[PDB]
């Protein structure tokens, strides 16, 4: 998504200090921090959670690094899927698939040779946290911890 | 000058000599030292002599005693080894040291360079040393051949300084 | 008088591209040592020193020689004596000095006919970058003729990752490049990770690439086991105390100070700058609990403390 | 002892409390000592019982100085030379000792050295020869193995210092104040964490060395480990004994910081020497293990001598009711970060090796 920058800037953007940090090396980081804080894109009925690509990366470490680790989301972003995995859930193209090398022969800030937009269609755009690295999620209904009473609040909220 | 200066009228020891030397500071493949007897000049030991691969012996301004291997005058560089003493000479060194280093001690006296030039050297040359029949100097008169003139004040110290310290 | 050695190391690597940066230094070492003529045992180690260590300040302090440079000098000044003869000193000298350049050369051979046995029929693995270790060794089993897939991370800022497949995919192998933001994801489907080295500590730690501590708890977590592997001269003295406590050179991870006064779902091109990214690290460190095995050429290591007995064995 | 039969109450001694087993048994007196005892061993069998902060290391330096005067004092029943009867006049020496405290791994490893010395010595030499001799010996132990070593660690330790570090140490280890007060000899930018605990509050004494030497200094009891951890950022400890699965024998407190530390993603230092190093293992605290008189928390409050007295004083004789305190407990290797030993920083699990390193190209 590349979000960051813009994530970067709209905070600059309103004085605040900012550090871009490589999808790569976010662990070697945990040590200086305080608090992890993520947004939702989507949430399930277990308490887990859907946001973009990486979002679990960061959660395992806060986990390890024994740091805590909140999410906010909005109430209207709750949903009815319930993955069991931390992979099951529906996803439109093929995901990571191979290639078939027949025998034939077709031929440090290295920052030009990059993977080009069609390997990168092949990698998925979202993962999913489970609920027990979510130390904290927050809504417009509050701060559920439980991630049981994250399903209570959403029977409440399919009638 | 007249601050530190030599002790034998040799500017080096030669091959197979013994050698009271100070350790100072240990590489990642030698021991970088200075021989005190010649004005601290520098010289190494192969990490091969240890002294009963031991990491622990890390002396900083440890006086020890060992063996010359090669000289190298033009460059200055002095290949040395330590396992390789005896039993007399290990202490023999330290028995002719501190006698020479007495010596070195009295010169000092308004040079704290020459007078083993004039002096001492062609008496050591003699008795073979300095201490070596030093104590002559109230028991018979030999010490008197060749005696170079300093100036007026320092003229004759030698009747005026023999059993002291 | 070559007075420049760092051109010998140069040089190697246009006469040969398909050698590790140290193996270069050590041969320049060699034509240094075998062209000296020296007349004390102090000479040689000094010009020594003052020879790796001009090698070493040209080349960043990069630590994979730094390790070899250091391995090389202490290796020669083991069985080191002086007899009669002192050309009997610069024979003994440099004649180990090729015999150790044989095992260096060779290093990156013996770990292949010695991991390749790892990959099993059909499974599937990942990599973290390009390294010329883990490449050979997936060869010399691909060379074998056995079922096999990988993925490959695109190792940000490095992006070897991009080169390593074409390795792989000009060698008849399936790839799948993958972000290095989405590994996690696909462990669900790797039945085994391995990687590379750039350097294992006293500890049984692992510096390697940015990123290698980032899947390494993964497959921890995921329950997949971890390998590296790692030539002999790859092996460093120093010791840190976490996933952090390694001397950089370039300060990393600063902030920026903002005065009051001031101004498709994949949206490619939209990145940091190159300025923005040297303030992020380059190296990684897996500490030895997250490793199952080292890859060596003196075999393959597990108990990361025995790593130390050996590193004890290579140095004095 | 009335015999051995005093040994089978100790086979007696095997029942539901899990401290069934630790013997609790001490002299304290010099009430009915036998003959054959040098009176410079009663002195220190005195200074064991009754000193505290009685150092692991200080243990064995002393005892050994003790040991050249019962040897330098000691003259063998002629007709039967000295090596064939010395070990037994000595043996009569450590069944007092262990009567007055337990022997520190420090001090039994060094037993096994000289009683070992003791075989191998040359028999065609004489008194004068051979004690002569030995007495360089345990002059060089003292020498390589705790002196030399602990100079060796303190500056490998704080080699790893970092300048604004907050250190945290816990009940006086002489080698961890030895290490302290070289970091600021050198300029070292840094402040300490003092941890201490019931009962014998033995960190006061560090907090006095450290504060003697001006450092930033805090202490706080150990029931505040987890208030006081996040400002630290290093953690240092000296052990009583290092163990071959690599565990850490140390103060009845030492588990506990290393736990808090790992929860807290602070580093765990154990500057332990290698002649503490043992061949055997535990798994629990309580197997093998020393205790102390109950009777010393009896005294609520902030002193230990003055007689504030407390509501359990009759404890002895109250059934279903009994105070104890171990001294020691391990501590699982996978908390240690590293060991200083005079051979480096290594990994503890690395421990046993080196013990074998002594067994092995020696003798």
């Amino acid at each position: 998504s590349g979000s960051g920058c813009l994530m970067t800037r709209t905070l600059k953007n309103a004085c605040i200090p900012t550090c871009m940090v490589l999808d790569s090396a976010v662990s070697f980081t945990m040590n200086r921090v305080d608090l992890v804080l993520v947004g939702a894109e989507g949430v399930v009925e277990n308490g887990g959670l859907i946001n973009q690509i990486g979002t679990f990366q960061l959660a395992v470490f806060a986990k390890h690094a024994h740091k805590p680790f909140y999410a906010v989301a909005e109430s209207h972003k709750f949903v009815r899927m319930f993955p069991l995995s931390q992979y099951d859930i529906p996803f439109s193209r093929p995901i990571l698939e191979f290639d078939d090398p027949s025998p034939e022969t077709v031929h440090a800030i290295h920052n030009e040779l990059i993977m080009n937009e069609e390997q990168i269609r092949n990698n998925p755009t979202l993962d999913v946290t489970p609920p027990e690295f979510v130390s904290g999620l927050i809504t417009d209904l509050g701060i559920i911890d439980s991630k049981s009473g994250v399903s209570e609040e959403l029977i409440k909220l399919y009638l | 000058s007249t601050s530190h200066c030599r002790f034998y009228e040799n500017k080096y020891p030669e091959i197979d000599d013994i050698v009271m030397v100070n350790v100072q500071q240990i590489a990642e493949m030698g021991a970088y030292v200075k021989l005190l007897e010649y004005d601290n000049i520098e010289g190494m030991i192969l990490l091969s002599e240890l002294s009963r691969s031991i990491q622990k012996l890390i002396r900083v301004g440890k006086n020890d005693v060992a063996v010359v291997l090669r000289v190298d005058k033009e460059k200055g560089y002095i290949d040395l080894s330590k396992r390789r003493v005896s039993s007399e000479d290990i202490i023999k060194c330290e028995e002719k040291y501190q006698k020479s280093k007495t010596v070195h001690s009295i010169l000092r006296y308004c040079a704290e360079e020459e007078l083993y030039k004039t002096i001492a050297w062609p008496l050591s040359r003699k008795f073979g040393h300095a201490y070596e029949a030093f104590k002559l100097s109230i028991i018979d008169e030999t010490v008197w051949e060749g005696i170079e003139p300093p100036s007026k004040d320092v003229l004759d110290e030698l009747k005026n300084y023999i059993s002291k310290r | 008088g070559e007075f420049d050695i760092v051109q010998v190391y140069k040089k190697f690597l246009q006469d040969d591209p398909e050698i590790t940066m140290p193996v270069a230094a050590i041969e320049a070492l060699v034509q240094l040592l075998s062209r000296s003529q020296a007349k004390t045992i102090s000479e040689f180690m000094d010009i020594l020193q003052n020879g790796s260590n001009t090698l070493k300040e040209g080349v960043q302090n990069n630590i994979s020689l730094s390790a070899g440079c250091d391995i090389f000098q202490r290796f020669v000044t083991r069985s080191l004596h002086d007899v009669g003869d002192f050309e009997q000193c610069k024979r003994h000298l440099v004649e180990n000095g090729k015999l150790f350049i044989q095992r260096a050369r060779a290093c990156r051979q013996r770990i292949a006919h010695l991991g390749y046995p790892l990959i099993r029929d059909g499974s599937v693995i990942l990599t973290h970058g390009f390294s010329r270790g883990v490449a050979a060794v997936l060869l010399a089993a691909a060379k074998r003729h056995v079922r096999f897939k990988v993925f490959v991370t695109e190792s940000r800022p490095s992006g070897s990752g991009c080169l390593m497949t074409r390795t792989l995919k000009n060698a008849c192998i399936p790839t799948c490049m993958v972000l290095d933001s989405a590994v996690s994801f696909t462990m669900n489907r790797v039945d085994l990770v391995l990687v590379g080295a750039e350097g294992v500590v006293e500890n049984g730690g692992l510096i390697n690439q940015i990123g290698t501590f980032q899947l390494a708890v993964f497959a921890k977590h995921a329950h997949k086991p971890f390998y590296a592997v790692a030539e002999s001269h790859k092996f460093v003295r120093m010791f840190p105390l976490s996933q952090y406590d390694i001397p950089f050179s370039r300060p990393i991870l600063e902030f920026d100070d903002p005065s009051p006064e001031t101004v498709d779902a994949i949206h490619n091109e939209l990145i940091m700058n190159e300025e923005q990214i040297r303030n992020n690290p380059t190296l990684d460190v897996t500490p030895p609990e997250f490793v199952s095995g080292l890859i060596t050429d003196l075999g393959i290591i597990d108990s990361k403390s025995g790593v130390s007995e050996e590193l004890i064995k290579l140095y004095l | 002892t009335d015999a051995n039969l005093q040994e089978k109450k100790i086979f007696e001694e095997k029942q539901v409390s899990i401290f069934s087993h630790l013997d609790w048994r001490r002299r304290r007196t010099t009430e009915n000592i036998p003959k054959d005892i040098h009176p410079a061993v009663i002195r220190l069998g005195l200074k064991l019982a009754n000193y505290k902060i009685f150092g692991s290391n200080q243990r064995c330096i002393d005892l050994l100085k003790t040991f050249k005067i019962v040897i330098q004092d000691y003259q063998t029943p002629y007709g039967t030379t000295l090596s064939r009867h010395l070990t037994t006049h000595i043996n009569s020496q450590i069944a007092y000792l262990v009567s007055t405290r337990p022997l520190s791994i420090s001090m039994g490893n060094a037993i096994r050295f000289l009683k070992l010395e003791i075989s191998v010595l040359d028999i065609d030499l004489t008194d004068d020869e051979g004690k002569e001799l030995l007495l360089e010996k345990i002059d060089s132990y003292i020498r390589d193995r705790i002196i030399i070593a602990g100079q060796v660690i303190v500056q490998a330790a704080t080699e790893k210092i970092q300048d604004g570090d907050v250190i945290l140490t816990y009940l006086h280890s002489s080698t961890v104040n030895d290490v302290l007060i070289h970091a600021k000899n050198v300029g070292k930018k840094f402040r300490v964490v003092v941890v201490d605990s019931r009962p014998e509050f033995e960190g006061r004494v560090c907090l006095k060395l450290l504060t003697e030497h001006g450092i930033e200094c805090t202490y706080v009891m150990i029931s505040a480990l987890s208030y006081i951890m996040q400002e630290v950022t290093k953690i240092f400890l000296g052990g009583h004994a290092m163990l071959s699965n690599g565990a850490l024998y140390s103060r009845a407190g030492t588990s506990l910081i290393s736990l808090l530390g790992h929860e807290s993603n602070v580093p765990v230092i154990a500057c332990c020497e290698s002649y503490k190093f043992t061949e055997r293992i535990q798994l629990d605290s309580l197997v093998y293990n020393e205790l102390a008189p109950g009777d010393q928390l009896v005294n609520m409050g902030v002193d230990d001598f003055e007689e504030k007295p407390g509501v359990l004083a009759n404890w002895k004789s109250v059934k279903n009711l009994k105070l104890l305190s171990l001294k020691y407990d391990v501590t699982p290797p996978r908390l240690i970060t590293v060991c200083v030993c005079e051979m480096g920083l290594l990994p503890s699990t690395s421990v046993p090796a080196i013990i074998n390193e002594f067994k092995q190209v020696y003798a």
